């Protein structure tokens, strides 16, 4: 059952799959990118210690170290009431290992000796160096007395020299605690090797464990178990004088690398039509959590991908560093704590902007209160904010004057008006889109350049991709995703000098891609993709493509048919090369053929038919696509030519040219690339859904009762749909 | 550096170079700094202008060297700049120490040395790794260029390299033939230069056996001078694939289009200076053979201009590119065995402050000898130059260094300056020992001080309100603790006897000198101590 998958102290709730819900706009909690939840899977990672070689003073200390410490742990158990007996059963207060190490099973004695060895070697592997303070310390033998009755059956007196004398410094204590962490991690390693996983209770029948859990989440009683073993081991080791010198402890900063994909921040702003061109306005921004947030005014041309203040689009204020942001970073103001309000002011007519923090007006490094001295009106200014990783913020546009709390103390007497001072309908607020989409390559785009090559009598029409900024500094090499705008429609019902008749009745289409010399082709992938493809990764491989296998079976269970579904149907040119470095003579020519009647995706490279082939479902829209990493100024080229007995891609794409054997590249066809610079419109009204636990017998209830609707505009060629 | 210049010409050159270097990028001038580190320590009359230019550089770009990130636009240090700056600082410091006191030279040198000290990070680890073929011999003072050739005839090449130069011999013969084609030579039976007919239209399998050796031997020397620096070069399966696949018109695989890695671009350019220096060695030998007509291009490669340097970059680039085209691998000559970061002595500030320890203990021994000789009328001692150097540079340099690095010595990686700035506990306690020992040195010695006691008191009290006393009495070397306690107790009875003499006599000879020392130095000193104690709750 799924109820027992919940983390121990964590409580089960049924929550919205998406971040936002239906609530008041000023109480709305804007959310930044979330931290990557890598802690969900508890994978133990004990550090390997086989490479560790024990110092000679530690081999010829640890045998009697080990014997004394197991005599001490049997003392620690006789404290709880643990008695020796012939029978192995622990419940009957009898156990044959309470006797001296010679008499007790030598196998468990040796396991104790090598776990002591593991403790010492792991101290060495943690950098915890050990240096004997004085050899007279182990020359002298001080040993507390133990009565026979309080003692074990053996005459050995485990009590070493009085342990209250020695104290362990806090850093040494910390490293030793996380050494015990490593010990329980080794235990978890053993359990996983056994086949023994996390659960809620001891089920020898089900053969799961409950207690498998990270140390920070570990249970109290076993926590104290490893605490007592830790105390005993380190106290004895210090009692023998074998002083351990702590390794240097230097600070390390990770600064929230763990996040969903590469998104560092999310930008929230109003609609462009709400831009202010004259007057004076005021709004508020409430910082629920202190973080790397920015708030201020942006121009309508602000890019959702770039950070606020880097360019000329936006003017913003940063809290932690107390930095103003416009075309660079300069010092201004102070840092905010959780709950602070930092709402902004703008005077458009004299072209100035000011800021406050909990009412008091922030000042510059100099005495000037003016955050940004002077600026041109431009096309207007619109409220904006930036939320970092694991950041929560609220914006109040002053639709209701009473909700603006510091407005009365500062902003009202000066004459500032709320941004939504006179509006009957709520403000439409736009945020940065998370999922990338395919859009036309801009001409101004300095990194990607597209050339359309007209097809002559002897040459097919070609589209060639070039990088203008290749070989220059600041240029970041990352895999770009390219596709063609128009898709190929497969047949709805699968049927179960060239020859003019065959070429007229056929439904097979062909395009080819030439990888220009100098662009090594292991970085180039060629094939088809569908409209569902929206995956952006800095490192792409054919193994990680999303796929599913729907198996429809008959009544008794036989799989009478199985279907493979995937958005990506692509091949790699590096593996396509049969001769190593045999491609540098001339650019390699991947060729792709699609049979709309049968749904067969086969690839022909250098005149030979590659083994890889795909089968797609009927009525599937396939977009030609090439993914490549740039290693040369010239990356690749699209070719729209036709091989023998195959219809060029123009016939498949355009309906008016269905029966035209001559290849064509109409202006409608263009090369699009995956990009993240797009905004999304947050719906004004959301569905009303209430969830609650009825009872343990009845479970959690979900209810939605009132309808909402939106009219969607569907782009036919792109197989897309937007509100 | 030319000598025949007039004074006005020299001044014009100084101001031009000053303005240019001041307004240039910080990264550009490290090339010139590499010659400055070698020319300044002479500290002749010529080194004055280098002193100004170093002062202006380090005052402009201190924040770059101090902050690990520096300016975001300017970048950060490369650590060879740090190494050369360390060598420059130590050379100026010690050379100025062993040379005699000239008032103008020392006043001009102080800002420079004290600015290098401020620019250099205190915690700076010494780079355990060293350089190859340091070319200070090449930039020799006489002749301006010594193109020393690195010896390479000791290493031999294996059969892998045999096949490699065989294939590159085919490849070079291929460019021979395409240059032939682009030039216009044609096939024939007779030999004529004007007719454009070469006697070599017969194929490679018959091609003459002398004609590779003019490719082999130069390229052989080239690969051996690679392998002399420490390359261990190996081969991949690409050459095996070549072997398995298995006068004439060739085709050239385009080859400049493939771009190369940063470190191997640096690799090609450094091998390029080695081979251009070998070339300039034979050219210079030809010049002494002729006895005249000095070749203008005999200038160092660091001073050559890029157009003429392309002449060996093209061969560097294409030879390395064909090196991994035929599927070998590149290796750095050496990899560091171990980094000695645990050493607190590895910090710049550590070695610097122990150098201060030795110099101040030297000053202590001197002031003892000057007190033993102060009972003589004439204090004509050889150590006046040493004490002038001390009180004019080192103590003012101590002032400069601490008023540049307040935060580092006050930060113990606690929480201020989250970027860092940790001064270790024992470093801190020995700094406090230096403070107390300087105090001991300067007590009741104002009259012997040639009006330098004012600057001494300034440095003294700024050190007084810049202390780490809490750290020192929680952790320290107890002998250092005893020394500081003894200094504070000596001052303690000084205050009592100055209460006494001033109460028996309301108005103010050794006792007169010491009471003047009291009334003009201890009151600022006591104010600084008490205010520091009361602001940091010591
Ligand atoms: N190798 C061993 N040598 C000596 N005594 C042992 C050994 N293993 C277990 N014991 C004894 O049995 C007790 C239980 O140890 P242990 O933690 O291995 O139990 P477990 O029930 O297998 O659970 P887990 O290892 O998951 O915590 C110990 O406190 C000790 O008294």
């Amino acid at each position: 059952p799924c109820y027992e998958a919940v983390l121990p102290k964590e409580k089960l709730k049924v929550e919205h799959s998406r971040e936002y819900k239906q609530e008041r706009t000023y109480t709305r909690d804007l959310l930044g990118p979330t931290v990557s939840l890598t802690q969900a899977a508890f994978t133990p990672i004990p550090v390997d210690t086989s490479q560790i070689v024990l110092p000679p003073h530690l081999e010829r200390i640890r045998e009697k170290l080990a014997e004394n410490i197991h005599e001490l742990w049997v003392m620690n158990k006789i404290e709880l009431g643990w008695q020796y007996g012939p029978v192995r059963d622990d419940n009957k207060r009898q156990h044959p290992c309470l006797v001296e190490f010679s008499k007790l099973p030598e196998q468990e004695r040796n396991y104790n000796l090598q776990m002591s060895l593991e403790t010492l070697k792991t101290l060495l592997a943690l950098g915890c160096h050990v240096g004997i303070s004085d050899e007279h310390a182990e020359d002298k033998v001080k040993k507390m007395k133990l009565p026979k009755n309080y003692q074990l059956t053996s005459g050995y007196k485990p009590a070493p020299m009085d342990l209250s004398f020695i104290k362990l410094t806090p850093s040494q204590e910390a490293m030793v605690d996380k050494l015990a962490e490593n010990a329980h991690n080794v235990w978890a390693r053993d359990r996983i090797r056994q086949g023994w996983t996390y659960g809620i209770q001891q089920d020898v029948k089900n053969r799961r464990n409950p207690r498998l859990v990270p140390y920070t989440l570990l249970d109290d009683r076993t926590k104290k178990s490893n605490k007592d073993s830790l105390r005993e081991a380190v106290r004895t080791l210090l009692g023998y004088g074998y002083n351990l010198e702590a390794p240097d402890q230097d600070h390390a900063a990770r600064a929230e690398v763990c996040s969903g994909t590469g998104e560092r921040f999310r930008i929230f702003r109003a609609e462009k039509t709400y831009a202010v061109k004259a007057g004076r306005w005021y709004f508020e921004f409430e910082t629920v959590t202190a973080g790397d947030m920015r708030v201020g005014w942006s121009r309508p041309g602000c890019q959702p991908d770039q950070e606020l203040g880097s360019d000329e689009r936006a003017f913003a204020f940063d809290g932690f560093k107390a930095q103003r942001w416009h075309q660079g970073n300069e010092h201004y103001g102070r840092s905010w704590q959780a709950g602070d309000v930092v709402g902004c002011m703008v005077d458009m007519n004299e072209h100035t902007m000011m800021f406050t923090l909990n009412g008091e007006i922030l000042l510059d490094d100099s005495g000037s209160e003016l955050a940004f001295k002077d600026f041109d009106v431009g096309d207007g200014f619109i409220p904006v904010c930036s939320l970092g990783v694991a950041q929560v913020g609220r914006m109040n546009f002053g639709k209701d004057v009473s909700t603006l709390k510091y407005f009365t103390i500062c902003g009202l007497q000066e004459g500032y008006e709320p941004f939504a001072v006179n509006t009957n309908r709520d403000i439409t607020m736009w945020l940065s889109k998370r999922l990338p989409q395919f859009l036309q390559v801009p001409s101004n785009h300095e990194h990607i350049e597209v050339t359309r090559i007209d097809g002559t009598i002897d040459s097919s029409p070609c589209l060639k991709v070039t990088q203008k900024s290749f070989g220059s500094q600041n240029s970041n090499t990352d895999i770009m995703f390219y596709r063609l705008s128009m898709p190929i429609e497969c047949a709805e019902v699968f049927s179960k000098r060239d020859d003019y008749d065959f070429l007229m009745q056929t439904s097979t289409y062909y395009y080819s891609v030439r990888i220009f010399p100098g662009q090594e082709p292991a970085n180039v992938w060629v094939g088809w993709i569908t409209s569902d493809f929206h995956q952006y990764d800095t490192g792409f491989d054919l193994d990680r493509v999303r796929t599913v296998t729907v198996t429809l079976g008959d009544e008794k269970g036989k799989v009478h048919e199985s279907i493979k579904r995937s958005n990506c149907y692509m091949v790699c040119a590096g593996e396509s090369m049969s001769p190593g470095q045999g491609r540098n003579n001339n650019g390699l020519e991947i060729g792709c053929v699609v049979d709309a009647a049968s749904g067969l995706l086969t690839f022909i490279a250098n005149g030979k038919e590659l083994s890889t082939y795909y089968q797609v479902e009927p009525s599937t829209k396939l977009f030609p696509a090439v993914f490549a990493q740039a290693t040369s100024p010239n990356v690749f080229q699209f070719e729209l030519g036709r091989i023998k007995n195959v219809m060029p891609l123009s016939a498949g794409l355009f309906k008016s040219e269905h029966k035209n054997p001559v290849p064509q590249c109409p202006p409608r066809l263009h090369v699009q690339f995956l990009s993240h610079v797009l905004w999304s419109r947050m719906p004004n009204q959301f569905l009303k859904v209430d969830v609650s636990r009825i009872s343990e017998r009845q479970g959690w209830l979900v209810q939605c009762l009132d309808p909402l609707q939106f009219m969607s505009l569907h782009i036919p060629e792109e197989n897309r749909s937007v509100d | 550096k030319g000598c025949s210049l007039t004074k006005a010409q020299r001044d014009s050159i100084e101001v031009c170079l000053l303005s240019i270097c001041g307004q240039l990028r910080p990264s550009m001038m490290q090339h010139l700094l590499r010659r400055l580190v070698f020319d300044v320590p002479l500290l002749n009359e010529h080194a004055k202008m280098p002193l100004k230019l170093l002062t202006n550089h380090y005052e402009r770009c201190w924040k770059y060297y101090c902050l690990p990130g520096g300016w975001g636009n300017f970048g950060a240090a490369s650590e060879e700049e740090l190494h050369l700056s360390r060598k420059l600082f130590w050379g100026i410091f010690d050379a100025l120490s062993q040379k005699k006191y000239e008032q103008e030279l020392f006043k001009l040198a102080l800002p420079c040395l004290s600015a290098v000290a401020g620019a250099l990070p205190p915690d700076y680890m010494e780079s355990n790794y060293v350089s190859m073929m340091e070319k200070q011999s090449s930039m020799d003072s006489e002749g301006n260029f010594n193109p020393q050739p690195v010896d390479t005839s000791n290493i031999t090449i294996p059969e892998k390299l045999e096949y490699f130069i065989n294939k590159y011999a085919e490849h070079s013969h291929d460019k021979w033939s395409m240059d032939k084609l682009a030039n216009g030579w044609i096939y024939g039976e007779i030999y004529s230069d004007s007719s454009k007919v070469q006697p070599l239209m017969k194929p490679y399998k018959l091609l003459s056996e002398k004609e590779k050796e003019i490719y082999r031997w130069p390229i052989k020397e080239s690969l051996k001078t690679m392998l002399a620096w420490g390359w261990r070069i190996e081969r991949t399966r690409e050459g095996d694939s070549m072997a398995l696949y298995n006068g004439y018109s060739p085709r050239a695989i385009d080859m400049s289009n493939v771009t190369l890695s940063r470190d191997l671009h640096a690799m090609a350019e450094m091998m390029a200076e080695n081979y251009h220096n070998i070339w300039a060695k034979k050219k210079k030998m030809e010049l002494e053979s002729k006895g005249g007509g000095n070749h203008p291009l005999l200038v160092p490669y660091d001073t050559l201009t890029a157009k003429e340097k392309a002449k060996d970059r093209e061969k560097a680039q294409d030879i390395l590119k064909f090196l991994q085209i035929n599927g070998y691998a590149v290796s750095r000559g050496f990899k560091d065995l171990e980094l000695d970061t645990p050493s607190i002595e590895k910090r710049f500030a550590y070695s610097f402050l122990q150098q201060l320890i030795r110099y101040v203990d030297e000053a202590h021994q001197y002031i003892l000898e000057f007190d033993g000789g102060s009972r003589g009328k004439g204090e004509h001692f050889p150590y006046e130059q040493e004490i002038k150097f001390f009180a004019k540079v080192v103590l003012p340099l101590i002032d400069q260094y601490f008023k540049n690095h307040r935060l580092y010595f006050l930060s113990a990686a606690s929480r201020p300056l989250c970027s860092g700035g940790h001064a270790s506990n024992k470093e801190k306690e020995m700094v406090t020992s230096l403070f107390c020992k300087l105090g001991v040195l300067v007590r009741h010695r104002i009259s012997l001080f040639g009006n330098d006691a004012t600057s001494i008191v300034n440095c003294l009290h700024i050190l007084g309100q810049t202390l780490d006393a809490r750290t020192v009495m929680k952790t320290g070397l107890e002998s250092v603790k005893s020394a500081l306690r003894a200094f504070l107790d000596n001052a303690a009875e000084d205050l009592e006897k100055t209460m006494e003499n001033l109460k028996q006599g309301q108005f103010t000879k050794g006792v007169t000198q010491i009471i003047n020392y009291t009334t003009v130095a201890l009151l600022p000193m006591l104010s600084s101590l008490f205010e520091h104690i009361g602001q940091h709750q010591f």
